[PDB]
């Protein structure tokens, strides 16, 4: 269930620990999900108020959300998570082919004319 | 070439053979039969020659004869190169149809007979590896030179 996107059914299994305590293990599984959602809060989302993505992990309203909202972006505003969905800087690169393909075209002429 | 020089006809009456060979350097070139029809070797003789070359002249005629200036830093008529890239390929289809033909009449009359008999009409196999050399060096040279202009010119 951690392989696909499913997160709720993961914590339904954190409602279902049958065998022994398993306490130190699921708390690391808490922690490696906490940065994962704090990772996956950074997708193309709109304005979210301080209730919806405030309850996507577990928490009601502590200052723990300010720990996440000052770790990454989605700036603390008037009940708002600001979206810096830019993804604009990287394209229009002719040079990266123009360095790499000029290597590759010579490699075509190596195994074309000269005897090997 | 092969400059010559006369021999005396006085020694021809004596029946005496001139020039008294002391080195194995003269009888290296063989005379032509048409010059042997003429007065060689009854009135004149050949002389072996070489040439006096020197670096004062050798380098300054090699590096000056065929020097291409800025030709390979061009694009060669950029709308027509890809147009010429179909001006070959279209008949290269049907020339491969001949190659879809001539292989099919093998296991037949002993292909030494397929050497004499193919002097009237054209063959695929030699003509078909011909254009592949043409459709490569016309493309690889032109595609590479386009991608060095992008770096050097800004």
């Amino acid at each position: 269930y951690l392989m696909e996107g499913s997160y709720n059914k993961v914590f339904l299994a954190k409602g279902n620990i049958p065998a022994e305590s398993y306490t130190f293990f699921i708390d690391i599984l808490l922690d490696t999900i906490r940065d994962e959602i704090a990772g996956c809060i950074e997708k193309a989302y709109e304005k979210i108020l301080f209730t919806e993505a405030t309850r996507i992990l577990f928490f009601n309203t502590p200052k723990k959300m300010t720990d996440y909202a000052k770790k990454r972006g989605w700036v603390l505003g008037p009940n708002n998570y600001y979206s810096f969905a830019s993804q604009q800087q990287k394209p229009e690169d002719t040079t990266i082919p123009s360095t790499e393909l000029a290597k590759q075209v010579i490699e075509y002429a190596r195994q074309l004319e000269m005897i090997v | 070439i092969d400059a010559f020089r006369l021999i005396n006809a006085n020694m021809m009456v004596l029946g005496h053979e001139p020039r008294q060979t002391t080195s194995n350097l003269g009888h290296l070139n063989k005379p032509s039969i048409q010059a042997l029809i003429h007065g060689l070797n009854r009135h004149y003789y050949s002389i072996t020659i070489n040439y006096r070359k020197n670096e004062l002249e050798q380098k300054m005629l090699l590096n000056l004869h065929k020097k291409s200036w800025m030709e390979g830093l061009t694009l060669q008529d950029y709308s027509e190169h890809c147009k010429h890239n179909e001006s070959v390929v279209k008949e290269m289809l049907e020339l491969a149809k001949n190659y879809n033909k001539a292989v099919e009449e093998e296991d037949k009359m002993t292909p030494e007979q397929l050497a004499i008999k193919n002097v009237g009409k054209q063959d695929p196999k030699r003509h078909l590896e011909e254009h592949v050399d043409v459709l490569m060096t016309s493309n690889i040279v032109q595609c590479l030179a386009a991608m060095l202009d992008t770096v050097v010119f800004k």
